[PDB]
């Protein structure tokens, strides 16, 4: 498969109410594994999975120091943006950054990411070539120039192609048991009679990982789109995911509809009927 | 500031069985700004000390959080998540429905 | 491993 290591950074100003709130979150493959929270009684990077607890203590202190530098920086950034955009004082504003690498099963870099949003909108992003920037606006053009002049892109390229990839591997081998597992969905169909002569068929998928799944309903032998609902895929909170798709069909015609569940952890897709 | 309205799902961790310890989730997504007030309700009343995940945000920048607490479903007890966010004039309540 | 971020 392909895997990714990703860092998500949030800074939120709260004028009058003290210094900005600041957070960093690390993800391996969409599992949260490290976190830095300024609200902590004693803020610092900490492990978020049992498997992260086995790394050298040298690991943490260093990363904590890096996060603290990021937090002081981000506080300056919030002030900077207010100035670039000429925004009124006294409101809350947010900076977000995502940076990470996505690597194919051959250990090669498929993609490196470096991007920033201000107040929830694209601000600046490192292009796929890992050498040039895309500024979303006038304000971001000032950062683009600063960053070119400071040789930021090359610092980022080096990290994304080297360290980012190298640590992904440590982490993968570290959380071995649980990161690479597959839990296939357990499926079933429920049945409900609504007004007039309608029946709701709900096709359920539970306890699966990874999150990626497809559920479809077929009438006679082709898929449906109207009379259908599917909920966004959701965490059970224990590392598995849930989804369902329902369809409304005529009463006494339930037997003509089948539900199909597609998931990598299945020797082949599931077919259910009421 | 473009504000986006949180989307909410309330649902159990395991299939609900009356009288059996379970976990109840309020999954709130696609919102901006990050500040949000979530409360979980039993019979209309605040449940005490419920757990919140680390807020994060998704590839589209929008934020999300999972609120969860122990609960034991009964025939009559009802459950709800109540969300208060700047993007909405009024708090929004979604009730736990056992076949959803 | 996280690195340090460039100022805006
Ligand atoms: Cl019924």
């Amino acid at each position: 498969g392909s895997h990714s290591l990703r860092y998500f950074v949030t800074a939120v100003s709260r004028p009058g109410h003290g210094k900005p709130r600041y957070m960093e979150v690390g993800y391996v493959d969409d599992t949260e594994f490290v976190r830095f929270d300024s609200d902590a009684e004693n803020p610092r990077y900490e492990p978020r999975t049992p498997w992260m607890e086995q790394v050298e203590p040298e690991y943490w202190e260093g990363q904590t120091q890096i996060a603290k530098g990021n937090e002081q920086s981000s506080r300056v950034d919030l002030r900077t943006a207010l100035r670039y955009y000429n925004q009124s004082a006294g409101g809350s504003h947010t900076i977000q950054r995502m940076r990470g690498c996505e690597v194919g099963s051959d250990g090669r870099l498929l993609r490196g990411y470096q991007q920033v949003a201000y107040d929830g909108r694209d601000y600046i992003a490192l292009n796929e070539d890992l050498k040039t920037w895309t500024a979303a606006d006038m304000a971001a053009l000032i950062t683009k120039h600063k960053w070119e002049q400071a040789g930021a892109a090359e610092r980022d390229r080096a990290y994304l192609e080297g360290a980012c990839v190298e640590w992904l591997r440590r982490y993968l081998e570290l959380g071995n048991a649980t990161l690479l597992r597959t839990d296939s969905p357990k499926a079933h169909v429920t049945h409900h009679s609504r007004p007039k002569d309608k029946v709701t068929l709900r096709c359920w998928a539970l306890g699966f990982y990874p999150a990626d799944i497809t559920l479809t309903w077929q009438l006679n032998g082709e898929e449906l789109t109207q009379d259908m609902e599917l909920v966004e895929t959701r965490p059970a909170g224990d590392g598995t995911f849930q989804k369902w798709a329902s369809v409304v069909v005529p009463l006494g015609k339930e037997q003509n509809y089948t539900c199909h569940v597609y998931h990598e952890g299945l020797p082949e897709p599931l077919t259910l009927r009421w | 500031m473009i504000q986006k309205t949180p989307q909410i799902q309330v649902y159990s961790r395991h299939p609900p069985e009356n009288g059996k310890p379970n976990i109840l989730n309020c999954y709130v997504t696609q919102f901006h700004p990050p500040h949000i007030e979530i409360q979980m309700l039993k019979n209309g009343k605040k449940i005490p000390k419920v757990e919140m995940s680390d807020m994060s945000f998704s590839k589209d920048w929008s934020f999300y959080i999972l609120a969860h607490t122990e609960f034991t479903p009964t025939e009559t007890d009802t459950y709800a998540c109540r969300v208060k966010h700047d993007s909405m004039a009024e708090p929004k309540t979604v009730y736990w429905d056992r076949d959803m | 491993i996280q690195q340090s971020i460039e100022r805006i």
